[PDB]
C-alpha cells in the first residue's frame, strides 16, 4: 500500500536529518527548512509519501495546509533542548486538534537520544501531555537520526498500526 | 557531518524557458472583494499540496488568509522554487512572500 | 456655520448598475514583479487627475508607490467614491487603502 | 485663458471653505476632507481649475501625485495656529522644492485674519521663510475664508503674475 506522511516538530528538531536518512541512508549536512521537502521512502513494502514541513516559528502557522489527507503524523523532538518542550507540547496539541488531523495516528521521535543528558521517551510522553490521551493512536519512539537508530523501529510502528 | 554528494541544487531553479506554476489555493480560502488579485500565469491549481504537480511545475505558491489585528482579511502569497532532488523527491523553497492588507484612511 | 444645502451627498455613490473607475496611475509608477496585480474594470487611465475624468466616473483609485525599511517597494492603492457637486465640480472621498508589500521569508 | 491651481496647506486651515466660498458664494459648513474636491472658479475672465487636496497628516504623502501640470500654487495658512506654523513652513517648503512644482507661482492665504490676535501677514512672511526665496514668484495675500475678504484679491495677484 501507500501511506501519506506529514512530519512536524519545532525547529531543529531534526525532521530533514530523518528524511534524508530513512531516504538516502546517508548523515548529510541541512540547511534550517524554509519551506519543505518530499520524499517517498519504501520500506517493508510500505510507500511512505513524507512531507518535512519546515518549523522556524514564521512558518508554523502554514502547517495547517499540509493537514488534508495525512494518514500519518511524525512529530520530531529535540529532547536535549529542555527550555522549549512544553512550546513543543503545545505546537503538537494544536495540530492533533484539528479536524482534518482527527484520524491520523501519531508518532512521536523522541531524538537526539546520543546527545548529553537527553530527556527519555517515557518523560517525552509525560511533558508533551500524550499520557491523558486515549481517543487516539500513539507512540513515542527513542531516535537518533544521525546513526539512525530507532527510526525504522518508528517506520515499523506505522507499519503495524493503519 | 561528512563530504557527501548535496540533495539538490541551491542558487535557483530556472534551467527551461517560460515558468509553470503549482497554485495552492486551500479550500477556506475565499475571494477578496479588492482591487490587487493573483495573476499565475501556467498554474496547475490545487487544494491539497501534491508531489505529481510540484514534479511538473519549477515554482511554487500557497494562498494563506488570516484575520488581522483590526479584524480586516489579511491575504499572504508565499512563493518558492521547487528543485528536484537526488532521491527523486521534491524540495521547495520559499523566496518572497506578498502581503495584502486592506484599511480605511482613518 | 449655515443653514445652508449640503455641498454633495455624503454616504456612497450609487447612481447606478455597475461601476466606472478612474484609474490615476502617475509617471513615477513602476511595475512589481508580483503576482497580486490591480485589476480595474471599465476603467479610464490617466497619469494625472482629471476633473473630465472624474465626471464620467463613479470610483477612483490612487497607485502609490513608496520604499520601506528593508529596501521593498511597498504598493498602496487608495480609492474612494466620485461625488458631483451643487457647484459642477467633483469631490472624492477616500474610502479604504490596499497595501502590498513583499519581504524574505527571515 | 485657463490656470491649474493647486491648493495645500495643513488641515483646518481653510482651504474646502475658500474653494466653496469662490464657488458659490457661501460659507458652507465643511469635513475635513479625506481625498480631495475639484471646482472650475471664472473671475475676470479666467478659468481656474482649483485641487483641494486634504491636509490631515495622512494625506500630505499623497500631494505630489497632484503636483503636475499645476500653474499656480495656493498655501492656506490659519494665522490663529501659532503652534503649528512652523510645520507649514517645513510643508511649503517641501512642496516648492519638487522638480514638478519648479515654474509653479506661489500664492499664501494668511487665512483667519478674523480670529482675535491672528498672525499679520508679514509675520507670515517671515515665518514660512519665505523673506529669503527670490528666485520664485509669491505672495502673502490676508483673508478671512468665512467672510470672502481678500480672496477675489488672491485671484486678482494670480492673473496678474501669470
Ligand atoms: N546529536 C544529534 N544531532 C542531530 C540529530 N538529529 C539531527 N541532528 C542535528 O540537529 C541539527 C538540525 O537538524 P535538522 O534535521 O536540520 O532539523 P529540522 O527538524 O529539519 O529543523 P528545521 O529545518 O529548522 O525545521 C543538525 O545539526 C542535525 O545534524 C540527532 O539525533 N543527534
Ligand atoms: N474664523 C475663521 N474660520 C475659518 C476661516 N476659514 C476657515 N475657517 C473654519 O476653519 C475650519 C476648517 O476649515 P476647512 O476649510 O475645512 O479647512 P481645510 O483646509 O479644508 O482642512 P482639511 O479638509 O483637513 O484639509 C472650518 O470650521 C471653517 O469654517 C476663517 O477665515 N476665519
Ligand atoms: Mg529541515
Ligand atoms: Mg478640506
Amino acid at each position: 500500500m501507500e501511506m501519506r506522511i506529514l512530519m512536524l516538530g519545532l525547529d531543529a528538531a531534526g525532521k530533514t536529518t530523518i528524511l534524508y536518512k530513512l531516504k538516502l541512508g546517508q548523515s548529510v549536512t541541512t540547511i534550517p527548512t524554509v519551506g519543505f521537502n518530499v520524499e517517498t521512502v519504501t520500506y517493508k513494502n510500505v510507500k511512505f509519501n513524507v512531507w518535512d514541513v519546515g518549523g522556524l516559528d514564521k512558518i508554523r502557522p502554514l502547517w495547517r495546509h499540509y493537514y488534508t489527507g495525512t494518514q500519518g503524523l511524525i512529530f520530531v523532538v529535540d529532547c536535549a533542548d529542555r527550555d522549549r518542550i512544553d512550546e513543543a507540547r503545545q505546537e503538537l496539541h494544536r495540530i492533533i486538534n484539528d479536524r482534518e488531523m482527527r484520524d491520523a495516528i501519531i508518532l512521536i521521535f523522541a531524538n537526539k537520544q546520543d546527545l548529553p543528558d537527553a530527556m527519555k521517551p517515557h518523560e517525552i510522553q509525560e511533558k508533551l501531555g500524550l499520557t491523558r490521551i486515549r481517543d487516539r493512536n500513539w507512540y513515542v519512539q527513542p531516535s537518533c537520526a544521525t546513526s539512525g537508530d530507532g527510526l525504522y523501529e518508528g517506520l515499523t510502528w506505522l507499519t503495524s498500526n493503519y | 557531518d561528512q563530504n557527501a554528494p548535496p540533495i539538490r541544487l541551491r542558487h535557483r531553479r530556472s534551467r527551461s524557458a517560460g515558468d509553470r506554476w503549482v497554485d495552492h489555493k486551500p479550500a477556506s480560502n475565499m475571494q477578496t472583494e479588492t482591487v490587487m488579485q493573483p495573476h499565475v500565469p501556467h498554474a496547475i491549481t490545487v487544494s491539497v499540496a501534491n508531489e505529481k504537480a510540484l514534479a511538473k511545475c519549477e515554482k511554487y505558491m500557497l494562498t494563506h488568509q488570516e484575520l488581522a489585528s483590526d479584524g480586516e482579511i489579511e491575504t499572504k502569497l508565499i512563493k518558492g522554487d521547487i528543485y528536484k532532488t537526488r532521491g527523486g523527491g521534491q524540495s521547495v523553497q520559499f523566496t518572497d512572500i506578498e502581503t495584502l492588507k486592506q484599511e480605511s484612511p482613518n
